[PDB]
C-alpha cells in the first residue's frame, strides 16, 4: 500500500482564497511558529547538572576493560588467548608460561585502548569471565602513552571495581 | 556636567550589551529545551565579564592585509557611529535635543556600511569581498523602506523631533493607525541589522565579511552590531509604543519605556530561534517587489489621509 | 604588597577567563561526531559551561577532533591548526583519533593525530560517551586553571 | 517447577499508539481577520 504526501487540490472559492490572502499578508503560519517556540520556553529543560548527576546506564555497559580474581584472590586469566584471537583490532598481546608452581599464568597482559574499539568480544570469548569491561567511562589522560594497558594496570583496575563488577556480572549472566 | 552625562550614557549601554550576550543564549536554550550559562558565577552572571578579558588577551590575527589602515577603521567607524546614534534619543530627555533627530539618526545609520565595504577590502581575500558585496548591498537596499516609512509616520506626527513623537502619542499608541507600516518597520530592521532569518553574513554554507578579526577587534564589530539592535528596538517602541510623559515623575516614563524597549529586544532573540534563514536572492525580492510596492502605496495614502480628515499635525 | 603575589592573583584571573569561556571548534570527521553532537544535545548543553557550540578556527580556543584522520585529510588539519590564534589546545576524541582504532593497520589512515598536531587531552572509547568527552572537556578546564604563565615569567 | 521468564507483552497487549498527523485548526477566517485589522485603522484614524 501507499499514499500520496503532497497531492491536495487547494479550492478556488472566494472564502478559501480570501483565506490564503490572509495568510500571505498577516502572516499567520508563521506567528502560529512563534507560538511553538513559546511553549518550550515555558517548558522544563531536560537538562542533568553533571558532574553531581549522571546519565543512567544500564549493567550491559562497556567501559574500561579490567582483569578479574578468583574469590581466594588467584587470578581467572590463564593465558589462553581466545581474547587475543577474537579481538577484531588486535588491540591485546599475550605472553605466557609456567609459573613458579606450575599454573598456566600470563607474563605480558597488555591492551591498547587507542586500538581498542570498545566492542566486547574479548568478555564474550574468555571461558573464566577473567577479562571484562567494567562501568567506568571518565578515564581520559593527558597523554598517549597512559593509554598503554599492562597487566598491573589491569589487574589494578579489577581490584579497583570488583565491588561494582561483581554486582553487574551477577545482574546479567543470566542473558548470557 | 555633560562630560558626566555622555559617560552616563555610554558605560550603561556597553553593560547594556555585555550582558544581552548572555540573555541571548539563554532565552535561546530555553526555547531548545536547555539551560544555558548558569556555572560562571549565579545563572550564568559572569559569562559576559569571561569571554571580555579573554578575547583581550588572545592574540590577534591582523593578515597581510593589502591597507592595514583600512583594517583599523572598519572597527572605529562601527563602534563610533553605534554609540552615535543614542546622543539624540528622548528617555525621556535627550543627551542632545536635535530639531531634525529622525534625520539624524537615519543620516548616521547609512554611513555604517562603509565599516562593511573597508573590512571587505582589508580581509585582501577575494572570497571575503563577495560577502562584503552581499551585505551592502542588503543593507542600502532596506533603508529605503526605512526612509518611506518613517516618512509616512512622521505625516501623522508633523516633525522630525524625536520628543514631538512622544507627544504625537499622548492619547493613543501609532501602532493602532499604522500597524501595516510597523509590520515592515519591524522586518526591516532585522534586515538592517544582518539579523536571522537575515544573517548570510554569520549564515555559514554560504559566505562573513568580518571573518579575519580575531580578539579584541572581533570583540569591537560584535559591541557595535548589538548595541544597534538595542537602539532599533528603543526606536520602534519611541515610534510606534509611546510612553506618556509626566513631567514630575520622569523616572516612571523610564520604567515603563525600558520594559518595552526589552521586550521588543526580546522578539529579536525569539524570532532567530524559531525560522530558517532566507535566501539572498529572496530577500531582495521580499524588498524589491513586495514591501517596497506596498509602501509606497501607504506613502500615497498617509500623504492624503491627513487632508481629507482635517487632521495636520502642527508644524510645532 | 609583593610582586609575588600579584602575579599569582593575575595568574589565576586569566586561567578564570580563559577555562570560563572555551569556544571549541569541532572537526567532525566520523561517528565520533555525532556523539559530540549529544554533547551539545539538551542532556548535556555544553553552551551551560561557556563552551559555545560552534566556533569558527579564527575565533576558537580549543580543537576537538572527533573522528578517523586520513592521509588525503592530514594537511588540512594542520592548516586549520596553524590559523588558530593562541592560546589554542587540542583534545583527542575515541580511538581513531588517539591511535588510529580499527583502521590502526590501514594504509590510507594516520595513526594517531598526535603525530600531525600537539594533544593536550586524549578522550578514549568508540565513541567516548557524550558525557565521556564531558569528562575530557572539564578535565582540560582544570588543566588550564594549573598554568602559571605569569609566574615563570616574574622569576625570568 | 519455575515457568519461562522473558521479556514479553503484557496480556492483551499493549494500548493504542497514536502515529497520524494532527495539525489542529485554529484562528478565525480570511474575512474575520481583514475586518478586524481594517477597523482597528479607522479607530486609529479617527
Ligand atoms: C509572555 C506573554 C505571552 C503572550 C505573548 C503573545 C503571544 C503571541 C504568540 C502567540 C501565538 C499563538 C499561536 C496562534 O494561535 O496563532 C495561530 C493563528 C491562526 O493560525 P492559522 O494559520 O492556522 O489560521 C488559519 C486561518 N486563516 C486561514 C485565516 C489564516 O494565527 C493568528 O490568527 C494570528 C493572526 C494575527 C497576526 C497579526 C500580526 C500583525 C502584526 C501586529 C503587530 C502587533
Ligand atoms: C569626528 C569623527 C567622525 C564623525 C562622523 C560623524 C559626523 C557627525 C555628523 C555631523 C553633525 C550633525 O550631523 O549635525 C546635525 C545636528 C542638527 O541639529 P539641528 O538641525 O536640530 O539644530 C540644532 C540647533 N537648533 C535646533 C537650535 C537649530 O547638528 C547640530 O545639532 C549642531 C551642529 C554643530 C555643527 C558642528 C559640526 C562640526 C563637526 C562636523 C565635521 C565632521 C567631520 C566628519 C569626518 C569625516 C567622517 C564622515
Ligand atoms: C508578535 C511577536 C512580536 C511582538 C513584539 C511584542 C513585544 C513588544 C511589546 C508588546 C507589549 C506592550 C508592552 C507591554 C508592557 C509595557 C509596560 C508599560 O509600559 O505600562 C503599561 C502600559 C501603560 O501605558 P503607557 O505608559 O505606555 O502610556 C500609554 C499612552 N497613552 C495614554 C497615550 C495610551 O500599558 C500597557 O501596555 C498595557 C498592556
Ligand atoms: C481604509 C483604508 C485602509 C488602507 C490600509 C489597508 C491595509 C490593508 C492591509 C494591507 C496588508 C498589510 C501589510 C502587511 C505587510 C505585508 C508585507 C508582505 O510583503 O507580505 C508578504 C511577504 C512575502 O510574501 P510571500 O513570500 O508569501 O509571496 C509573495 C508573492 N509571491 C507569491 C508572488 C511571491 O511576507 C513577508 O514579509 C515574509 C515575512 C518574513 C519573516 C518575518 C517574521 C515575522 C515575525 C513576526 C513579527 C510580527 C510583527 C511585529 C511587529 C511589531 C511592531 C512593534
Ligand atoms: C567589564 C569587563 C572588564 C573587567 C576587567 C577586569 C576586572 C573584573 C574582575 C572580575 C573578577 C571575576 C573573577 C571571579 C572568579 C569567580 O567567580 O570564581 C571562580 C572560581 C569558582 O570555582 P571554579 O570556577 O574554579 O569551579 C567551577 C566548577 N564548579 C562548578 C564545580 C565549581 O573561583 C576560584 O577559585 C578562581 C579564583 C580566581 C581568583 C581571581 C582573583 C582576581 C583578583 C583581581 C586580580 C587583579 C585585578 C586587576
Ligand atoms: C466580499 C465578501 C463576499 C464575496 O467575497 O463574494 C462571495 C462570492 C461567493 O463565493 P464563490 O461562489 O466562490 O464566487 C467566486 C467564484 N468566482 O464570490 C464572488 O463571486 C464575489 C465576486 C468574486 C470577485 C471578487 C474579487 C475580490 C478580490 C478583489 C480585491 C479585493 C481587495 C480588497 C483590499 C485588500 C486589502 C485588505
Ligand atoms: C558590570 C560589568 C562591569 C564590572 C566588571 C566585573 C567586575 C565586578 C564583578 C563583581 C563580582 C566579582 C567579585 C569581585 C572579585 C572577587 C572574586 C573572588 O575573589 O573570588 C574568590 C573565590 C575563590 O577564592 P579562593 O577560594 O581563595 O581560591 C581558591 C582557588 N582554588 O571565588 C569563588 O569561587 C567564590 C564564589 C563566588 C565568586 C563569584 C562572586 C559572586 C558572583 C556575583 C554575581 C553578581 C555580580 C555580576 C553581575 C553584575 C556585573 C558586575
Ligand atoms: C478591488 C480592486 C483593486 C484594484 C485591482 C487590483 C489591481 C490589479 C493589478 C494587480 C495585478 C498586477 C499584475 C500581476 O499579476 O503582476 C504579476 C507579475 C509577477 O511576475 P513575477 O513575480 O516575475 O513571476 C514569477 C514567477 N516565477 O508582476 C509583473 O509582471 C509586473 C508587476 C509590476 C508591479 C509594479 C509595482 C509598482 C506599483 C506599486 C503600487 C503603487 C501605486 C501605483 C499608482 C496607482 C495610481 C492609482
Ligand atoms: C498577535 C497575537 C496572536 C493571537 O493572539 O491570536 C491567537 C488566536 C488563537 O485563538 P484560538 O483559541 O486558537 O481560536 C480558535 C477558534 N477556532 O487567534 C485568534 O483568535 C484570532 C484573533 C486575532 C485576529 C487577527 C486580528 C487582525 C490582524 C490584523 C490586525 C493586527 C494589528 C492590530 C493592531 C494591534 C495594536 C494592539
Ligand atoms: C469599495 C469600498 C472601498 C472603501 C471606500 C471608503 C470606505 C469609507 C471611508 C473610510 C476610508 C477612509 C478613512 C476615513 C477615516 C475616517 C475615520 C472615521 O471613520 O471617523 C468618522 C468620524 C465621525 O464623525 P466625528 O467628526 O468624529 O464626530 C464628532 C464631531 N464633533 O468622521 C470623520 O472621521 C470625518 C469623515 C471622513 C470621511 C472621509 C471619507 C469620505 C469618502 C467619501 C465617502 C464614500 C467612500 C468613497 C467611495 C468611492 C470609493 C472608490
Ligand atoms: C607596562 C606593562 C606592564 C609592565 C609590568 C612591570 O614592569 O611590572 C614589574 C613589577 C615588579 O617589578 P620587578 O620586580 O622589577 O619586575 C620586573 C619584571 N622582571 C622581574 C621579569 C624583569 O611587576 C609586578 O609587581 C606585577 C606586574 C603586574
Ligand atoms: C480596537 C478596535 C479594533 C477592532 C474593531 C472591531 C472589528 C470588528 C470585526 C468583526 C468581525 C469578527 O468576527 O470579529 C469578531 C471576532 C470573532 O469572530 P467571529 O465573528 O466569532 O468569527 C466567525 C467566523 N469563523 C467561524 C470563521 C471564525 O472577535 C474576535 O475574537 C477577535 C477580536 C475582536
Ligand atoms: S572491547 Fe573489543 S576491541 Fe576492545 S580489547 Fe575487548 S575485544 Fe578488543
Ligand atoms: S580469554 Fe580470558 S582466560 Fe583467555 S587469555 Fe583472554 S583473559 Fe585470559
Ligand atoms: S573512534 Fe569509533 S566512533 Fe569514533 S570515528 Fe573511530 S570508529 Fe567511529
Amino acid at each position: 500500500t501507499y499514499k500520496y504526501v503532497n497531492l491536495r487540490e487547494p479550492s478556488m472559492d472566494m472564502k478559501s482564497v480570501t483565506d490564503r490572502a490572509a495568510q500571505t499578508l498577516l502572516w499567520t503560519e508563521l506567528i502560529r511558529g512563534l507560538g511553538m517556540t513559546l511553549s518550550y520556553l515555558f517548558r522544563e529543560p531536560a537538562t542533568i547538572n553533571y558532574p553531581f548527576e549522571k546519565g543512567p546506564l544500564s549493567p550491559r555497559f562497556r567501559g574500561e576493560h579490567a582483569l578479574r580474581r578468583y574469590p581466594s584472590g588467584e587470578e581467572r586469566c590463564i593465558a589462553c588467548k581466545l581474547c587475543e584471537a577474537v579481538c577484531p583490532a588486535q588491540a591485546i598481546t599475550i605472553e605466557a608460561e609456567p609459573r613458579a608452581d606450575g599454573s598456566r599464568r600470563t607474563t605480558r597482559y597488555d591492551i591498547d585502548m587507542t586500538k581498542c574499539i570498545y566492542c566486547g568480544f574479548c568478555q564474550e570469548a574468555c571461558p573464566v569471565d577473567a577479562i571484562v569491561e567494567g562501568p567506568n567511562f571518565e578515564f581520559s589522560t593527558e597523554t598517549h602513552e597512559e593509554l598503554l594497558y599492562n597487566k598491573e594496570k589491569l589487574l589494578n583496575n579489577g581490584d579497583k571495581w570488583e565491588a561494582e563488577i561483581a554486582a553487574n556480572i551477577q545482574a546479567d549472566y543470566l542473558y548470557r | 556636567m555633560f562630560m558626566i552625562n555622555i559617560l552616563m550614557l555610554i558605560i550603561p549601554i556597553l553593560l547594556a550589551v555585555a550582558f544581552l550576550t548572555l540573555v541571548e543564549r539563554k532565552v535561546l536554550g530555553y526555547m531548545q529545551l536547555r539551560k544555558g550559562p548558569n556555572v560562571v558565577g549565579p545563572y550564568g552572571l559572569l559569562q559576559p565579564i569571561a569571554d571580555a578579558i579573554k578575547l583581550f588577551i588572545k592574540e590577534p590575527l591582523r593578515p597581510a592585509t593589502s591597507s592595514a589602515s583600512m583594517f583599523i577603521l572598519a572597527p572605529i567607524m562601527a563602534l563610533g557611529l553605534a554609540l552615535t546614534m543614542w546622543i539624540p534619543l528622548p528617555m525621556p530627555y535627550p543627551l542632545i535635543n536635535m530639531n531634525l533627530g529622525v534625520l539624524f539618526m537615519l543620516a548616521m545609520s547609512s554611513l555604517a556600511v562603509y565599516s562593511i565595504l573597508w573590512s571587505g577590502w582589508a580581509s585582501n581575500s577575494k572570497y571575503a569581498l563577495i560577502g562584503a558585496l552581499r551585505a551592502v548591498a542588503q543593507t542600502i537596499s532596506y533603508e529605503v523602506t526605512l526612509a518611506i516609512i518613517l516618512l509616512s509616520v512622521l505625516l501623522m506626527s508633523g516633525s522630525f523631533t524625536l520628543s514631538t513623537l512622544i507627544t504625537t502619542q499622548e492619547q493613543m499608541w501609532l501602532i493602532l493607525p499604522a500597524w501595516p507600516l510597523a509590520m515592515m518597520w519591524f522586518i526591516s530592521t532585522l534586515a538592517e541589522t544582518n539579523r536571522a532569518p537575515f544573517d548570510l553574513t554569520e549564515g555559514e554554507s554560504e559566505l562573513g565579511f568580518n571573518v579575519e578579526y580575531a580578539a579584541g577587534p572581533f570583540a569591537l564589530f560584535f559591541m557595535a552590531e548589538y548595541a544597534n539592535i538595542i537602539m532599533m528596538n528603543i526606536f520602534t517602541a519611541i515610534l510606534f509604543l509611546g510612553t506618556s510623559h509626566n513631567p514630575h515623575m520622569p523616572e516612571l516614563y523610564t520604567i515603563n519605556f525600558t520594559i518595552k524597549s526589552l521586550l521588543l529586544t526580546m522578539s529579536f532573540l525569539w524570532i532567530r530561534a524559531s525560522y530558517p534563514r532566507f535566501r539572498y536572492d529572496q530577500l531582495m525580492h521580499l524588498l524589491w517587489k513586495n514591501f517596497l510596492p506596498l509602501t509606497l502605496a501607504l506613502c500615497m495614502w498617509h500623504v492624503s489621509l491627513p487632508i481629507l480628515t482635517s487632521g495636520i499635525p502642527p508644524q510645532t | 604588597s609583593r610582586g609575588e603575589y600579584v602575579v599569582a592573583k593575575l595568574d589565576d584571573l586569566i586561567n578564570w577567563a580563559r577555562r570560563s569561556s572555551l569556544w571549541p571548534m569541532t572537526f567532525g570527521l566520523a561517528c565520533c561526531a555525532v556523539e559530540m553532537m549529544h554533547m551539545a544535545a539538551p542532556r548535556y548543553d555544553m553552551d551551560r559551561f561557556g563552551v559555545v557550540f560552534r566556533a569558527s578556527p579564527r575565533q576558537s580556543d580549543v580543537m576537538i577532533v572527533a573522528g578517523t584522520l586520513t592521509n588525503k585529510m592530514a594537511p588540512a588539519l594542520r592548516k586549520v591548526y596553524d590559523q588558530m590564534p593562541e592560546p589554542r589546545y587540542v583534545v583527542s576524541m575515541g580511538s581513531c583519533a588517539n591511535g588510529g582504532g580499527y583502521y590502526h593497520y590501514s594504509y590510507s589512515v594516520v595513526r594517531g593525530c598526535d603525530r600531525i598536531v600537539p594533544v593536550d587531552i586524549y578522550v578514549p572509547g568508540c565513541p567516548p560517551t557524550a558525557e565521556a568527552l564531558l569528562y575530557g572537556i572539564l578535565q582540560l578546564q582544570k588543566k588550564i586553571k594549573r598554568e602559571k604563565r605569569l609566574r615563570i615569567w616574574y622569576r625570568r | 517447577a519455575s515457568k519461562v521468564k522473558q521479556d514479553m507483552p503484557p496480556v492483551g497487549g499493549y494500548g493504542p499508539i497514536d502515529y497520524k498527523r494532527n495539525l489542529p485548526r485554529r484562528g478565525l477566517s480570511g474575512y474575520s481577520m481583514f475586518a478586524v485589522g481594517i477597523g482597528a485603522l479607522l479607530f486609529g484614524y479617527w
